[PDB]
């Protein structure tokens, strides 16, 4: 068995970072993009507690740790803490030497060039990787869709982006960012659960409400019709038993919550609905490619896992696009992990092996290589 | 107590394997026993300490 | 269960000190101004029940009793943000509000008049204590309320709680300042008499030393009672840390003081604090070594007790206990003790084996400590008798002039005679003689009536 | 790097060559009274404690290699040790090497020496012959 040193694949989702080895069908490690540091340095220092825990390790130490997110609203806010999180992932979860493996990194759409440069510096100097590349997560999801022209809708927990891509090239003038994602919907679901009589106030209860949202909320094909059905029938109403045995009832919130995708004011968001964002992105695209973008709409990210989102998107895009425009929404069943799958796909190409930025190229060009070497 | 505890804790934080941990715990226990005057070499000292404790209890009563 | 301690704050100075102490304890324990444990105070490792009572499952109430014969101070306490921290049933305010007029005899008469009410309040506070050890009185000996009411309360507590320990923090008048209260030495003498007969331990707080320290170290030209109270609260916090930071040893006050008080007469305690730093120097957590700690502690500028220079008695250290707070290495402690012995850094009693005890203590986790290492020194030094002898000399100086004695003669405790002052002088003389004897091998017979 | 040759040389200068003159002044000022006692009356543990206390109390406490400085109690007085050193470069070295340690109860000043623990392989450079010289 040829132990081909697998390139590293790191899918940085808005909610969860997913990482693994090239040629895997899924990232091997998927953990929240959270780094927790002990809240009380004093008492647990003697018990071998780390000064900080990251991802799943932060969650396991959440009782004694103060958690920090080095990526905020999809944007990296602590480069040192993000590098520490990546180091923890590599050495504890993946248990690999980054000096021995090429590293494919993912980036958010519209990531600042300086942020790309700082990430490159950290990757080359801290991890001593022999080669690396930085790809836009949505681009990898598009590659996972087998397309070179289209718009990728990547929706994690913290941020949404719309990324038009043509003939393998993203269309930067038509890229749109929406600061509305799974976190805002989770807060809305928590609000509507409190209105329903289920009290969720702690970050643990907030996470419980998030799990409730993930399990019971769905996207209405017609938000108004589903709301009318829930108001007229309990068939959309759902009871939920709390771990203490308390039963809470959730009705239109099952579909009112994802209705915010079409009516973000339903969540109290001032952002445009998914239909309006799609329309604006199409109008921002070339007219000649607009047909193909409608025909190549790929759903990605954990926030695309909502049931019914595909039918609502189909209806809305049909009502919003030209009747002559071929609109095709691609909602992969794995679109919660589409980023990681696409990263594995992209990194598996033989022709891509020449696209990696090598450690030598980093040392030659410095962090600015991200703006100079990765195009 | 403090010295044996610090040595145990340092060894445990530095322990690389289970046999190292076992050895560190054995060393800790032996060190405490000696420092508690409980070793064979302190047996005469331990007996004298026991007689001192008995005289202390007699004085207390 | 913890040995709960009731804190008695007496008179203006005592009540201010008690209030600042309760503030400091709340800050160290992470208790909100309402008495509720803050959400960040998740380290349930402190023993509040030694010094605090729980008002609810969340609210910790200080086991503190604020006692004044004048209502002004109690009302000022009730106007602070910490008014909700304390159990209101543990708050006794004199209905007459007139105080003792800086007269110990008046304070004693007021305490006797409010004995029933005060003991009812004390019992109400006691029921909130699971294993109340006893009462700690914070007061001044020069005023009327803290001296007189404090003496009356001490007498009634000794009668009612004869099996409980009674420690006092007695603020002594400034001996370098001329007191405008010409009868202050008489009041102090009567209070010292009662402390000799009815108190088990008197912590002497000399306002002269507090003012001197504020001037030279805090650069405070006129030290306020509030600044002295904040320093005292820091000292009290350090003294209670072993209750607030539970460990293997020294978990109770009686265990700590047992080694210090060999005979009932040798009940005069000296204090020491370390590291002494100006408020501005908080920035640098100095890695003070045990040797460095011991060296700084030996400086009189760092000792929290103003003992007079006795020229007649060859005062010596009988024993020393250092309570050290912060990161301490046991091997460094051992080497420090070795170096101290080799350097003869500590003089021990001549009548028995004696050494410098060293205690290492943790800092409060809820209060950020600017210093890596802190330390308390407890020392028995025969020169503390010289402070008592000096108080006696001041008493004799006032009595010989009968200055301001008519105000005390108005109160029944001092109406007929000044016998409490003469008893104070005799007790201070016996203390001086015992302290001189305690430097000598004949201390074995010290305190025997044949030796008296 | 591993044997800290320059650091070892600086430590030797500070202690054996008395380069840390303020440290040595403080140590000798503090220890002269105790060292003045006859060797038979000197408690070696007391001398060691006083040495360590002067070291922490002198500017030798500022030496990062001060923890490598050890106290060595010569079995002979300073005069006999000096005679041995004076013989070392002379044919008398064998005679001074075989010279019994001076029966004179050496003062601590005369018995005072430093020792230095060198581990293998670093002990290859600070050898016992060099350390003894």
């Amino acid at each position: 068995m040829d132990d081909d040193i697998a390139a590293l694949v790191v899918d940085n989702g808005s909610g969860m970072c997913k990482a693994g080895f090239a040629g895997d069908d899924a990232p091997r490690a998927v953990f929240p993009s959270i780094v927790g540091r002990p809240r009380h340095q004093g008492v647990m220092v003697g018990m071998g507690q780390k000064d900080s825990y990251v991802g799943d390790e932060a969650q396991s130490k959440r009782g004694i740790l103060t958690l920090k997110y080095p990526i905020e609203h999809g944007i990296v806010t602590n480069w040192d803490d993000m590098e520490k999180i990546w180091h923890h992932t590599f050495y504890n979860e993946l248990r690999v030497a980054p000096e021995e493996h090429p590293v494919l990194l993912t980036e958010a759409p519209l990531n600042p060039k300086a942020n790309r440069e700082k990430m490159t510096q950290i990757m080359f100097e801290t991890f001593n990787t022999p080669a690396m590349y930085v790809a836009i997560q949505a681009v990898l999801s598009l590659y996972a869709s087998g397309r070179t022209t289209g718009i990728v809708m990547d929706s994690g927990d913290g941020v949404t982006h719309t990324v038009p891509i043509y003939e393998g090239y993203a269309l930067p003038h038509a890229i749109l960012r929406l600061d509305l994602a799974g976190r805002d919907l989770t807060d809305y679901l928590m609000k509507i659960l409190t209105e329903r009589g289920y009290s969720f106030t702690t970050t643990a209860e907030r996470e419980i409400v998030r799990d409730i949202k993930e399990k019971l909320c769905y996207v209405a094909l017609d938000f108004e019709q589903e709301m009318a059905t829930a108001a007229s029938s309990s068939s959309l109403e759902k009871s939920y038993e709390l771990p203490d045995g308390q039963v809470i009832t959730i009705g239109n919130e099952r579909f009112r919550c994802p209705e915010a995708l079409f009516q973000p004011s339903f969540l109290g968001m001032e952002s445009c609905g998914i239909h309006e964002t799609t329309f604006n992105s199409i109008m921002k695209c070339d007219v000649d490619i607009r047909k193909d973008l409608y025909a190549n709409t790929v759903l990605s990210g954990g926030t695309t896992m909502y049931p019914g989102i595909a039918d609502r998107m189909q209806k809305e895009i049909t009502a919003l696009a030209p009747s002559t425009m071929k609109i095709k929404i691609i909602a992969p069943p794995e679109r919660k992990y589409s980023v990681w799958i696409g990263g594995s796909i992209l990194a598996s190409l033989s022709t891509f092996q020449q696209m990696w930025i090598s450690k030598q190229e980093y040392d030659e060009s410095g962090p600015s290589i991200v703006h100079r070497k990765c195009f | 107590l403090e010295c044996s505890w610090d040595e145990l804790w340092n060894k445990v934080q530095q322990a690389q394997d289970l046999d190292h941990i076992i050895a560190a715990h054995e060393v800790f226990l032996d060190t405490i026993i000696s420092r508690c005057l409980l070793d064979s070499d302190s047996r005469a000292l331990l007996n004298q300490l026991r007689a001192v404790f008995d005289q202390i209890i007699e004085l207390q009563n | 269960m913890p040995r709960e301690i009731i804190t008695l704050q007496l008179g203006q100075c005592g009540n201010q000190i008690g209030f600042e102490f309760w503030k400091q304890l709340c800050a160290e324990h992470g208790i909100s101004p309402e008495g509720i444990v803050e959400e960040f105070a998740t380290e349930g490792t402190d023993r509040k029940d030694v010094f605090f009572y729980q008002a609810d499952d969340e609210h910790y109430i200080p086991r503190a009793v604020l006692l004044d014969l004048e209502p002004r101070v109690i009302h000022s306490i009730l106007n602070s943000p910490y008014a909700k921290l304390y159990n209101p049933e543990n708050i006794y305010l004199s209905e007459h509000g007139g105080g003792a007029g800086n007269n110990w005899a008046s304070g004693f008469s007021q305490g006797e008049k409010i004995h029933e009410d005060i003991f009812d309040i004390i019992d109400r506070e006691a029921d909130g204590s699971d294993s109340l050890e006893g009462f700690v009185l914070c007061h001044s000996i020069a005023g009327g309320t803290g001296s007189g009411l404090g003496s009356y309360l001490l007498e009634r507590l000794n009668d009612r709680y004869p099996k409980k320990l009674v420690q006092t923090y007695s603020v002594f008048p400034n001996q370098d300042e001329m007191s405008d209260v010409v009868v202050q030495p008489y009041n102090s003498l009567l209070t010292l008499k009662r402390l000799t007969q009815n108190a088990d331990c008197v912590v002497v707080l000399d306002n002269t030393a507090l003012n001197r320290i504020a001037t030279d170290r805090l650069h405070i030209q006129n030290p306020s009672f509030s600044q002295i109270n904040q320093l005292v609260s820091t000292i009290m916090s350090a003294s209670t840390t072993t209750l607030r930071y539970p460990g293997y040893m020294n978990n109770d006050l009686i265990g700590l003081i047992a080694s210090l008080i060999p005979t009932p007469r040798l009940h005069f305690l000296m204090t020491g604090y370390t590291p002494l730093t100006t408020d501005q120097s908080v920035a640098s957590v100095r890695k003070t070594t045990v040797l460095d700690v011991m060296r700084r502690l030996l400086q009189p500028k760092n000792v929290m007790v103003s003992t007079g220079r006795d020229r007649q008695t060859n005062h010596c250290y009988i024993a020393i206990l250092n309570i050290i707070q912060g990161e301490v290495d046991p091997t460094q402690v051992h080497k420090s003790l070795q170096r101290i012995r080799e350097r003869k850094l500590a003089n021990f009693i001549p009548w028995g084996p004696a050494s410098i005890q060293v205690a290492l203590s943790r800092k409060s986790p809820y209060l950020p400590s600017a210093h890596r290492v802190s330390g308390l020194m407890m020392a028995n030094h025969t020169s503390i008798s010289s402070l008592f002898e000096r108080t006696c000399r001041q008493y004799d100086k006032l009595r010989k002039r009968e200055a301001f004695l008519e105000q005390f003669r108005k109160e029944d405790m001092f109406k007929d005679n000044f016998d409490e002052m003469d008893t104070s002088r005799e007790i201070v003389q016996q203390l001086i003689d015992e302290y001189h004897a305690a430097t000598r091998p004949d201390y074995i017979s010290w305190g025997t009536q044949e030796q008296e | 790097e591993e044997k800290e040759l320059v650091a070892h040389l600086r430590s030797i200068k500070r202690y054996f060559l008395m380069d840390q003159g303020d440290f040595f002044v403080h140590f000798m000022d503090l220890a002269e009274e105790e060292l003045r006692k006859p060797v038979e009356d000197i408690t070696p543990p007391r001398l060691e404690a006083l040495l360590e206390l002067a070291l922490r109390m002198s500017t030798a406490n500022t030496d990062p290699f001060k923890d490598d400085l050890k106290i060595d109690l010569m079995p002979h007085d300073l005069i006999t040790q000096l005679l041995r050193v004076l013989a070392i470069e002379t044919k008398q070295e064998k005679a001074m090497a075989h010279a019994d340690p001076t029966e004179l109860a050496l003062s601590g000043l005369e018995a005072f020496s430093f020792d230095y623990i060198v581990k293998w392989p670093l002990s290859l450079i600070i050898n016992r012959k060099a350390l003894t010289r």
